[PDB]
């Protein structure tokens, strides 16, 4: 048991929202989960904690003097479905270095043994712009074993997806991390499903699932909760339940096969028009 | 001018009248310096309690620190392994500094390499530098191992050392089986000693973590010893000597005494002696592991207990009388070997020296600083001697350590006026030796500037420095000394008393003034 | 001897490097030749160091804070970033000054922000602001502050110039932000450039509108002399003896006010071209002040320089110049009569930074010694162009030499003496080869001017003819 | 003349797309514009150059040895409408330090006087995660004088906008930089316009314009061009034309007035339901 996963993808593509909803589904199935927020903005746990967490590791460590004076209990909180939540934390936009904060945060979790023995899953929710080594911390040796890239039929999102695939290769070749697949978080573009499927095939992976764009997500979000909690009978709620199962039973873990910019342009022209 | 028969270097030379005249004109014409009255006024001010309070209120400014950064320690630790080349991933300016810092203390050659990451490597990452770097080092300096540590630059950008090394191997830059242990050594975390601790744990993990299956505790009948950051050659030697004298099988893990003391015989040896690879791989089979300086071997301890399953004894550094005794008795209990008549005699000789010199050492107030374990050892020994440590400063100390030092101080009547300061620097200590004058101060060469300042206030205010610690740059070959064991205690004791007697002779050398007390027999 | 054998030696040495490094290093080793006026056909310099070859090079920080700024007496220099850079470079360079350390002078002290993890993660500009306030309180006599950026400051993008401007205006003080992040450039060299630019941008123009300074036709400024062991002072006494008035010395025993007065001088005398040509060229284009390189190492060079300098003024100065030369003639002649016979014909190999590799050759020759090999840690090609004329033919030249290369070169060439840095000193002594630190003068008196030549000669002899060099081999081992 | 503006906002909100489409309209009005890409992915000038730019400042400096050997001509290209483009460049995802990349790129441009005398506008297109000091380089002293934050009715996008505003306060107080307004790049949420206007008022700025979500943007994107060039008559093409004028005539430049998390939660509850 105990599977660690990292979620990556285009900025604002919906990874923090999808993760929390996917996790709420998992807890519904009776799975024990921890979500590790790896983004300066400590917003990867609001729908689960029903509030913006304030006890972030970095801020908590700055107060206690050093991370060495910190303690799990102070930063690790349980929310909906018994889901465990921790937030790396970081500086306000435009100052400091958020990457280093993530390195420090992850090591602290590692050394405090947060990654407990009876967890079924651990999800690292990473920001969209992996602009440095610090944000690859989740996929170093003995961390996440599977990666899921969230994207959409949008040209720029698919480019970010391929681009990230390139960055994964160094880590996948030196370790055991593998790309588990692409999660299409639909944005109503034309022939969107064909686009993602073609890119997945080119990368050598699969389109795990296709989450539809549904404003119910926004209404649930406004009330600080996932769709599974907000409205269990919602059609979208079942979409996440299906995503959860696809994840749980997934056995396809490969090493990204990055394509060139030209190959990507050629792919957009072929499956993008009409 | 110069007299070819008696040439003058800068010191005597610039005291010649023409040079004095010149410097006087330089000052008055273009330096726009503050009047001498203002300078003296401000000087006096910096010696008061009012200034001291402002001084201790500092929150952002550090002045004259008593510590170095992590990588310095990682390098020293790597030098302790056979044919190992310290490799620092990051900027080359660092390595240039680590080498010359050590060159100056040991006055020996210090081999260390860098992969010179520049502007574009800080941007795109330092993986290429690692691939070409490991290949170039191996081919050029033919080491049998490359111990990798980091500069702050590589730490900020989170360069993945493990992934770079693994890919360097996967791509043929170096053989798959070539040992390349590594450690993340943040210049902004801890101090040089933390670097030593991280580097060592990283080396122990590389040779041991994946191969614990066949290991059995106590099977090789030896005792592992981890010295920690040590810059006194005599400390490595006295430990080996005492164990061998007890007929105790031991394995010193990280032993740089040979590379730091090669003979000048017409041949340069980049590598010498050092802890072998086989010794490290076999370490888990030892009966137990002893950590000589526990306060900066915290990470190592956690690894040795969790992975090796050794019940690491709770021992203080073997300095002074009581802690050396405790060390020996523990080693005897772990190895079964009795403490020999030899060591019993050595202990008795130290006690003899203590009794012979106690009247001169009694009540003498000292200010001292250094690394955690060292400083605590000195405090403990000082107390046994009947001395009064009054200002104890450890810049890289922490709260727990301070709590332990306070307990050692409270257990003795001689610790009544002592205070322990952590996170304070030599400018703070400067204030303390003015407002609460000690007879002497014990520390590294950086304290010479403090002795300089105190004398400026007046001869009666001068606080002589007693050179013990790291680094020592203004005296020669003091790195050959010993501070551990009875031997070390004997050396420290001789130095303290004779320093005291020296100063006494200086104060009473005045003829028909103070020489009435210039006794031939002390 | 014979470039044929030297070229072969170079090839033999390169045989151990992997292809990539071999091809690169090959461009940095050459056999000198007196006629080439353009060294780019012989050696390439000022390039990145090959990774893992153990070079002797430092960083931009050492170049900025270590050589250019740190010398300045009455300013407080803050090593901004983790404790470390500042600790290793504390009082390691013997740039001598006169002052009351801790009150009106701070050269020998280490001020730092001692960055901890939260300073990197959350930025340190607020810490920098508070640090400046603490400095103003504890050190009221400081006449200015500089903040020397260490590696991390360059990566996280702290806005030091903003803090410098703001606090500067608030306290009515000159606060100079220097972006000398270690990883910039490839050596100490870019740090010189960054340093010069910071002087130009934040200090030099301060008195552009002021005319209260009373100047004379004989005002000169010595720039590029860091007063190592007092080198600048023993140079200054000569210039003032021939009638010149030194209004300023750049960074050796230098003060911020004399830097601000430099734009008023009639001539800039540059000793270290590598580190100070930048500001010299700027003062010429902006203030019309001409500059000239000089060399005070040894009598032949010193006399040549005094005469060339004197020629820039009138007859009264030239007359005094001859009077100065006549005065010291007996003195240096006595130095050669005593030490030349002890040193005559001995061969030397040098490896230094960016000036001395070429500048000290004349003094060695004044003692009858020959420089068989020379090289620089971080010189540019304009430095090597000036080097080919100074070196003899078929001599060896090396740019950013590696530990392995230097060692192997010494083994074959077998020089009688080696002049380099502290990182090389103990290797060669073990090999039984007399060594002299050519950076710190091995803690010995000044080597500039006439008074320094005598100490220079005594040091070279003291070390070269010492009896220990005969005892290296145990009697019972043929 | 010569106005420097910097574009920030939530990740993937559409600031690069909007920036290029707004600049095409500006060139169409006869203005001289230069866009400076400040994202490791060099995708801020694809629609103007009709191709993914390959000559980034960082990649070009690496080849030339040092940024000191680099020359403008090598990295400065002209595209549609004569619009000049430059890309900071940076590392692939997961390694290096993209922040330093931008610091070095901007400093290079400043010294090479690329920000020539007859340009009318200069736009700094910044990534969405300003996780450090380097990405604030565009708004340091004597750089961009006005900032536009792109966002949408989405809860998370509004949070990022308020978050970036906190970061702006520092640079706005030490310099002359000011927030020029919010640009709502519609994503079809409920009462979207009301939400943005409400947040705008709270911060003390204005909602400069409302850009409808139109798949035409995507179709033109597939072909490597802005709407203005793809279909001048397109209704969306006029949207950008309007935006362009609003920007050109904008006179409201303020210092952000960030709100607390609870005020933002409250704001969402009031103008976000129904
Ligand atoms: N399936 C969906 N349907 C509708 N809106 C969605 C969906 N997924 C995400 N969103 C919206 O997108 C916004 C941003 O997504 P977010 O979870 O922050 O992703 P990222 O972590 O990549 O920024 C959320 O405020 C939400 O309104
Ligand atoms: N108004 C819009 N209508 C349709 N698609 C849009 C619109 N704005 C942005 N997009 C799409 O969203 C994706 C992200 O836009 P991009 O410019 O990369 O934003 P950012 O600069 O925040 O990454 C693009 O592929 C584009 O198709
Ligand atoms: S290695 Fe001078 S260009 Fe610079 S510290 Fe020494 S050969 Fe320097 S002369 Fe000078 S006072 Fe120097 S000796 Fe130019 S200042 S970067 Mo190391
Ligand atoms: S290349 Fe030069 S010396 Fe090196 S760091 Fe950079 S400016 Fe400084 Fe500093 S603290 Fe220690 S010594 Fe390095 S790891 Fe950082
Ligand atoms: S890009 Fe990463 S390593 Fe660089 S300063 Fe920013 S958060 Fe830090
Ligand atoms: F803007 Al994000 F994950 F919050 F890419
Ligand atoms: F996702 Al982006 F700029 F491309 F924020
Ligand atoms: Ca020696
Ligand atoms: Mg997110
Ligand atoms: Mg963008």
């Amino acid at each position: 048991a105990m599977r660690q996963c990292a979620i990556y993808g285009k900025g604002g593509i919906g990874k923090s929202t999808t993760t929390q909803n996917l996790v709420a589904a998992l807890a519904e199935m009776g799975k024990k989960v921890m979500i590790v927020g790896c983004d300066p903005k400590a917003d990867s746990t609001r729908l689960i904690l029903h509030s913006k967490a304030q006890n972030t590791i970095m801020e908590m460590a700055a107060e206690a003097g050093t991370v060495e004076d910190l303690e799990l209990e102070d930063v690790l909180k349980a929310g909906y479905g018994g889901v465990k939540c921790v937030e790396s934390g970081g500086p306000e936009p435009g100052v400091g270095c958020a990457g280093r904060g993530v390195i420090t945060a992850i090591n602290f979790l590692e050394e405090e043994g947060a990654y407990e023995d009876d967890l079924d899953f651990v999800f690292y929710d990473v920001l969209g712009d992996v602009v440095c080594g610090g944000f690859a911390m989740p996929i170093r040796e003995n961390k996440a074993q599977e990666i899921y890239i969230v994207c959409s039929g949008e040209m720029m999102a698919m480019y970010a997806a391929n681009n990230i695939s390139k960055g994964i290769v160094k880590y996948a070749n030196s370790g055991s991390v593998r790309l588990g697949g692409l999660i299409c978080n639909s944005r109503n573009t034309d022939r969107e499903d064909e686009l993602i499927i073609a890119l997945a095939n080119k990368l050598g992976t699969q389109m795990i699932h296709f989450v539809p764009r549904d404003n119910v997500v926004q209404r649930a979000e406004i009330r600080r909760m996932t769709v599974i909690e907000y409205d269990p009978k919602a059609k979208q709620a079942d979409e996440y339940r299906a995503l959860a199962r696809k994840v749980v039973d997934n056995k396809l873990l490969v090493i990204p096969n990055p394509i060139t910019m030209d190959e990507l342009e050629e792919l957009l022209m072929e499956f993008g028009i009409m | 001018s110069q007299q070819v028969d008696k040439i003058k270097a800068s010191y005597p030379l610039f005291l010649d009248q023409d040079y004095k005249d010149m410097l006087a004109k330089k000052r008055d014409g273009f330096e726009e310096k503050y009047p001498q009255d203002k300078i003296d006024e401000v000087f006096q001010w910096t010696t008061t309690k009012e200034y001291q309070e402002l001084n201790f209120q500092r929150e952002a400014l550090t002045v004259n620190p008593a510590k170095a950064c992590q990588p310095l320690g990682a390098v020293l630790c790597a030098l302790g392994f056979e044919k190992t080349m310290p490799y620092v991933h990051g900027s080359q300016g660092c390595v240039a500094y680590f080498r010359s810092y050590f060159n100056r203390h040991f006055r020996e050659p210090v081999s260390c390499v860098s992969d010179s990451m520049t502007e574009d490597a800080a941007v795109f990452g330092g993986q290429q530098n690692m691939k070409d770097g490991l290949q170039n080092c191996k081919a050029t300096y033919k080491p049998d191992m490359i111990a990798v540590s980091t500069t702050c630059m590589a730490e900020v950008i989170g360069d993945d050392l493990n992934a770079f090394i693994n890919n360097s191997k996967k791509e043929g830059f170096i053989p798959d089986e070539f040992p390349v242990p590594f450690a993340h050594t943040p210049s902004f975390v801890g101090s040089h000693v933390t670097g030593w601790d991280n580097m060592f744990e990283g080396i122990a993990r590389y040779f041991t973590l994946k191969s614990m299956d066949d290991k059995v505790v106590g099977s090789n009948k030896k005792i592992n010893i981890v010295p920690g950051f040590e810059t006194y050659l005599g400390n490595f030697r006295v430990i080996k000597r005492m164990l061998s004298e007890m007929g105790v099988g031991y394995s010193l893990l990280s032993d740089p005494e040979e590379v730091l003391d090669t003979p000048a015989d017409g041949q340069f040896r980049m590598y010498a002696g050092g802890t072998t690879q086989e010794e490290m791989k076999d370490a888990p089979n030892a009966l137990n592991t002893v950590l000589l300086q526990p306060w900066h071997l915290e990470k190592t301890k956690k690894f040795v207990e969790g992975t090796w399953k050794h019940e690491v004894p709770k021992l203080n550094i073997p300095m002074g009388l009581d802690w050396t005794d405790e060390f020996l008795m523990k080693v005897s209990e772990i190895s079964g070997q009795p403490i020999p008549a030899s060591l019993t005699k050595e202990r008795g000789r130290l006690v003899d020296m203590m009794t012979d010199s106690h009247t001169w050492l009694h009540g003498k107030r000292f200010a001292l600083w250094g690394d955690p374990d060292f400083v605590m050892g000195l405090v403990k020994f000082l107390l046994e001697l009947g001395c009064e440590p009054v200002h104890i400063l450890c810049h890289n100390g922490n709260k727990r350590w301070k709590k332990a030092v306070d307990a050692i101080l409270a257990a003795s009547p001689y610790g009544k006026n002592a205070t322990v300061y952590i996170g304070k620097d030599l400018w703070h200590l400067r204030s303390l030796v003015f407002t609460d004058k000690p007879d002497f101060m014990i520390g590294n060469s950086y304290g010479k500037f403090i002795q300089r300042d105190t004398l400026h206030k007046g001869k009666e205010f001068e606080v002589p420095l007693i050179r013990i610690g790291f680094p020592i740059f203004d005296r020669h070959h003091l790195h050959r000394s010993t501070t551990l064991g009875y031997e070390g205690a004997m050396q420290i004791l001789t130095t303290l008393v004779n320093s005291i007697l020296e100063r006494l002779d200086e104060e009473t050398r005045g003829m028909q003034a103070t020489d009435y007390n210039h006794d031939l027999v002390r | 001897m014979s470039r044929e054998e030297v070229e072969s030696l170079i090839q033999e040495v390169l045989e151990v490097y992997p292809e990539k490094a071999r091809k690169d290093r090959n461009k940095h080793l050459a056999v000198n030749d007196p006629a080439v006026t353009q060294s780019k056909k012989c050696i390439i310099s000022n390039k990145k160091s090959q990774p893992g070859l153990m070079t002797i090079r430092g960083c931009a920080y050492a170049g900025s804070k270590g050589v250019v700024w740190g010398p300045i007496k009455d300013m407080i220099h803050i090593s901004h970033g983790p404790v470390g850079c500042g600790q290793y470079s504390r009082a390691g360079r013997r740039n001598y000054y006169i002052g009351t350390t801790g009150v009106n002078a701070f050269v020998t002290m280490n001020f730092t922000s001692d960055f901890q993890e939260k300073d990197i993660v959350f930025g340190g500009d607020k810490k920098l602001a508070k640090l400046i306030d603490e400095v103003e309180t504890l050190f009221p006599l400081n006449k200015g502050i500089s903040v020397q950026s260490e590696c991390p400051i360059g990566l996280i993008g702290d806005d030091i110039e903003s803090v410098s401007k703001v606090k500067g205006a608030e306290l009515s003080k000159t606060i100079v932000p220097v972006r000398c992040e270690g990883f910039r450039g490839v050596s100490q060299s870019l740090g010189h450039h960054i340093a010069n630019d910071a002087v130009r941008d934040w200090v030099l123009g301060k008195r552009d509108e002021d005319t209260t300074f009373a100047s004379t036709p004989y005002d000169v400024a010595i720039i590029g002399d860091y007063n190592i062991g007092g080198d600048a002072w023993s140079s200054r006494i000569l210039l003032e003896e021939m009638g010149l008035r030194c209004v300023a010395q750049w960074s050796g025993d230098g003060s911020i006010s004399e830097i601000e007065l430099t734009p008023k001088v009639k001539l800039n005398l540059v000793h270290c071209y590598r580190s100070m040509n930048y500001i010299s060229r700027h003062m010429e284009e902006k203030y019309g002040i001409p500059w000239m390189e000089y060399n005070f190492f040894g009598p032949t060079k010193t006399i040549e320089s005094l005469r060339a300098i004197a020629a820039k003024f009138d007859e009264s100065i030239q007359k005094k110049c001859e009077e100065v030369i006549a005065k010291y003639k007996p003195e240096w002649e006595a130095v050669v009569a005593k030490y030349r016979p002890r040193l005559e014909g001995k061969r030397v190999m040098l490896y230094i930074g960016g000036l001395r590799p070429r500048h000290v050759i004349g003094a060695y020759e004044d003692l009858g010694m020959e420089v068989v090999g020379t090289g620089y840690e971080f010189a540019h090609n304009d430095d090597y162009d000036r080097t080919m004329k100074e070196m003899g033919d078929s001599t060896l030249l090396y740019d950013d030499v590696t530990g392995y290369e230097f060692e192997e070169f010494v083994k074959r060439i077998k020089p009688d003496l080696i002049g380099s840095g502290i990182k090389e000193k103990f290797i060669f002594q073990k090999m039984g080869i007399p060594f002299r630190e050519m950076h710190s003068w091995d803690y010995s008196g000044p080597y500039h001017g006439f008074d320094g030549f005598a100490i220079f000669a005594r040091d070279m002899d003291m070390t070269l003819n010492n009896p220990c060099w005969k005892k290296l081999q145990a009697p019972w081992e043929a």
